């Protein structure tokens, strides 16, 4: 759904998605990672 | 007095896991929180989830994002002020967006009947069917002149239906029905000439110049929420100078009621790790033209001659506010630093290059550059490291991590998920504040023997060092040090990686 | 700007004849509006005219009115008495024994506008004929923390003065007509009010930073600033040149920050004062800290470990009571190049004062002052050894800052000296204040120094009159024209020259 | 009239004097001198 550009937008195997409703692109980060691009591991939780 | 505080998420429109996992976080994050240090983003909450726990939020420094929610009612009934120390889409202190169901029904009731002050930024309401009554609040009072000129927000009628507002409502204003749950003006119903806000819907018995929202009384002690500095029970513009001038003797005297300035609060002494300026305020760094020759146990400084002994910013600040990891593009700016005046994010993407930020993969050899860093005034986060190398070398001479700033507001040292055989921070002797977390490091031993209870000094410093190699599983690889070193563990195998030495020794190594 | 006068500070003493004493008291307060120092009215007779005191709007120190036979004292426009100093200790206002042998003295004292007495207590005693004042409830004029220590007992006599217009509140009244009623604004204020009020209502009270009263309820609508005066407003503290940044935990540049100079907040420091980094104009750098100016301005950093000496100077600290350098504590001037204050070479030092118990000074101890390079305040010399013809001890005196001046005018004053010549061949600057050299019988050369260069501040004049003579000294001395260029000379000798010729030198001008 | 004490008190030929009216001493300084003890010469005036 996200353009070739945003291809690589989301790190840690997160998937980029297009918020048609708000015309934007966000990340559906895998559980455990936070931040707009899922850059940080959620240290204050597990492992 | 003292309120419970939370960092506040800050990854707008991004979804953390599944609608549920996302939820569990929002809950885990704001549960019991009374003040939100950073941001308050409520997004993706669903049809029948319980956001009751938000009734504890009295204030949010940054902004409030509420977009993409199917939930029907949001309990932010007790939010009082939104400082707006940060914005959404620029110039937005409160951004409520696209709260609809595929069925055209999502957010309906927003009980923000106490949101009375939004110090900075503009508010945006757009595409949120079912939203009721909110379209009646006159923000000329909630917002402040300087922005209600950039605040976009129109409300649209929906297919559903909602009751009106009790005839006790002002010029209509009402965040819902309840009881007198009508927007209560305290900025406009004020008299011709009154300092700032007022509680008297007309009387000249209005609020103190230093108060946002309102005030139970007219004094400086009786106020809903302080606008700037909170000194004990009072609201201050600036805090009691340690030294007051003397108009009679044209000289300077000391001030008994003088306090130090920490954040927005006004302390009696600065936290053992912050820099105390002769002025009398706690800061996180001394000028570009200074040192940090801590004296009477308290860190202080004196100006040098122009540019001083290298003071690099460190990822995430000023010239790096946008970068999220030390990398080729601009690692160059760490050529001869002995002190990183910020944090250090060594991330995975750095080594593989982000084609989104247009940055080439970092040359492993370049990390040698840092081999000259002696101290990090903030936090050191490392979620990556070169493959064919088993030792956090670039940081072999790091001796101090001040923890003036920490990860998630909690961690000052974080070595997680590496394949390194050992740490190797054999020079580290201080972790002023923050917690240490070292985990997920498959084959990393020795760590479980650091006696950190010495390496750092501040009430509350914990050490979540889990799921690594295996003690009763590493003694086999002879990977230990217990014999030549001492009780205070080791940073590696060699006789130079000891924390403490048995029988004083030389050569930065022991034997 | 309000006209300000120094204000006599010589309590109970009498300056000459009852008239001479008047004339002075007149010359000092004629036109004043703000008395920076003290307001002392004493020994003014039965028919003199003290109408000029009608312009005094406020007195900084204390107001002493005693031993007067005049009947009416026009301090009608006095508004506030700071109380920076006290009389007899614990008194900002003291009206004492103002009667004539015939028990007939001060009668009316129209202080209808006096509303505030910031620091100190009031005292009235032995003032027959004083009218109305007997009715003034000061509980409003004075501050609670002082009434406990303020004595005042009014009395009666074989006379009488008219009652008080019923328009006057609790009977209180300073005078008769002109609604001389006690305009009270403190005990008459809504339970919950900043400080003083201009009305009874809880919506009629003044700013928590004002004195007497106010026209409006803001900071710009005040009768008299309680502490500092920021342009046209009243401030407690003055705009810092730096404001802390809560969010960044760092310091940001001055909002509309101003420097502090007395009770006024200036945009810049009088060039001859020290500017601290804090943003204040001080007369002296504390601790063991230098005073090295850099930005053209006199900032002042500290000097590694035990720095150097700090010679306070007559009139301050260890010498607030010492009124002239003398043998007793001249020792405290042994080795220092900067007098951090003033210097009074008074005749009493040389003759010994039998009242303070101090032995006459040994003229061979002024060589102690041979090491002084600069003087922050002013240099006053009214005496000087006879068997000497040159101000020697001050040979190396290079600069006088004038941060403080005699009477609040002169930074250099050498009068009544039998010296043939000054002898200040090092002096190169007189920051501010006027210089006066007179009453120096056989003193010459002086009338040629062209001081317009020696000092740097607007309006610095120089009263050098009645010394020896230009046409009379020409004989046995005077002129130096030759070795000393058209600039002039601090003497005849080549060294005394002000400017040599063609770079020529060798300490002198050969 | 001033105690053997206050002898010398009034400098510059000023004459000492008892103010029985307030039980205090003070000086009747010569014309031209100011100060509780005539210690200073009124510069701002003449000579
Ligand atoms: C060596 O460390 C690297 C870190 O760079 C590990 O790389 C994994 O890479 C995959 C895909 O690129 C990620 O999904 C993992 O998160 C990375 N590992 C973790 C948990 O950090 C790699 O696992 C390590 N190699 C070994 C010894 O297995
Ligand atoms: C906060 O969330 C936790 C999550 O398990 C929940 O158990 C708790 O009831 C909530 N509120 C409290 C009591 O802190
Ligand atoms: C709204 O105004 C602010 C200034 O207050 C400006 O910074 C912001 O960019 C403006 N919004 C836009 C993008 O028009
Ligand atoms: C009510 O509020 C509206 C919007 O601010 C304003 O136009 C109107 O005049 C107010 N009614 C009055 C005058 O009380
Ligand atoms: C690192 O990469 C970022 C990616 O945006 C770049 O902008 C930054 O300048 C680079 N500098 C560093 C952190 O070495
Ligand atoms: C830092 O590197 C520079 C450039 O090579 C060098 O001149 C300097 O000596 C190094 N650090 C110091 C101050 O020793
Ligand atoms: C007193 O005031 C009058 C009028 O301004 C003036 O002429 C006179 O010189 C003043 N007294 C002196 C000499 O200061
Ligand atoms: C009276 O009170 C004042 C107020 O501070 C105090 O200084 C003084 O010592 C007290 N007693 C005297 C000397 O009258
Ligand atoms: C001069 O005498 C005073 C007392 O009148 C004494 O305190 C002081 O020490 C003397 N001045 C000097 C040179 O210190």
């Amino acid at each position: 759904e996200c353009p070739l550009s945003h291809d690589g937008y989301c790190l840690h195997d997160g998937v980029c998605m297009y918020i048609e409703a708000l015309d934007k692109y966000a990340c559906n980060c895998v559980v455990g990672y936070i931040g707009e691009r899922c850059q940080y591991r959620d240290l204050k939780w597990w492992e | 007095e003292e309120k419970k505080v939370c960092q506040g998420t800050s990854n707008k429109l991004t979804q953390l896991g599944t609608f549920e996992d996302h939820f569990l976080s929002l809950q885990r994050m704001f549960n019991n929180c009374e003040v939100v240090l950073g941001n308050l983003e409520i997004t993706y909450v669903q049809r029948n989830y319980d956001l009751s726990f938000l009734k504890t939020i009295q204030e949010v420094a940054g902004y409030v994002l509420i977009a993409l929610n199917t939930v029907e009612r949001i309990p932010l009934e007790n939010l009082q002020i939104i400082r707006g120390n940060m914005y959404y889409e620029n110039s937005y202190a409160l951004a409520v967006l696209s709260n609809y169901d595929a069925n055209k029904t999502g957010l309906k009731e927003l009980p923000m009947r106490n949101l009375q002050e939004i110090l900075h930024g503009a508010v945006r309401f757009s595409n949120n069917p079912a939203l009721c009554n909110v379209e009646s609040i006159q923000w000329r009072d909630i917002v402040s002149s300087d922005f209600l000129s950039n605040m976009s927000m129109d409300f649209q009628n929906h297919l559903g239906s909602c009751q009106k507002c009790d005839p006790s409502c002002p010029n209509g204003s009402c965040w819902g029905a309840g009881e007198e749950n009508c927007q209560k003006l305290t900025k406009i119903i004020c008299a011709q000439q009154c300092s700032g806000r007022c509680r008297g819907k007309s009387p000249s018995d209005c609020c103190h110049n230093q108060c946002a929202a309102g005030c139970t009384g007219p004094r400086e002690s009786d106020c809903l929420v302080c606008r700037k500095f909170r000194d004990e029970a009072t609201c201050k513009d600036t805090c009691p100078p340690l030294m007051l001038y003397n108009p009679t003797t044209y000289q300077m005297d000391v001030n008994p009621e003088g306090k130090y300035s920490f954040g927005a609060t006004c302390v009696k002494k600065c936290p053992r790790n912050y820099v105390v300026t002769d002025h009398g305020s706690c800061v996180r760094a001394c000028g570009a033209d200074s040192y940090e020759m801590e004296e009477d146990g308290v860190r202080k400084c004196k100006k040098c001659e122009g540019p001083c002994r290298k003071v690099c910013n460190g990822i995430g600040i000023g010239e790096f506010k946008d970068s999220l990891s030390i990398n080729a593009t601009n690692i160059k700016h760490f050529k001869n630093c002995t002190s990183i005046s910020g944090d250090l994010h060594i991330l995975p993407v750095a080594f593989r290059g982000d084609s989104f930020t247009h940055t080439p993969p970092l040359d492993p050899q370049e990390l040698d550059i840092l081999k000259t860093v002696k101290e990090i005034t903030g936090f050191l986060l490392i979620q990556a490291w070169p493959e064919n190398r088993t030792d956090l070398h670039a940081f072999e001479n790091l001796e101090i991590i001040r923890g003036r700033t920490k990860q998630h507001g909690q961690f000052s040292l974080a070595v997680v998920s590496l394949n390194i055989t050992s740490l190797g921070l054999r020079s580290l002797k201080e972790i002023s504040d923050g917690d240490v977390i070292i985990s997920g490091n498959k084959n990393l031993c020795y760590a479980n023997t650091i006696n950190w209870k010495k390496l750092f000094g501040t009430s509350g410093q914990k050490t979540k060092i889990i799921s690594n190699r295996g003690e009763n599983s590493c003694k086999a690889t002879g990977q230990v040090c217990h014999a030549l070193c001492s009780p205070e563990g080791c940073w590696g195998p060699e006789p130079r990686d000891c924390v403490s030495c048995r029988n004083v020794s030389r050569g930065r190594e022991c034997v």
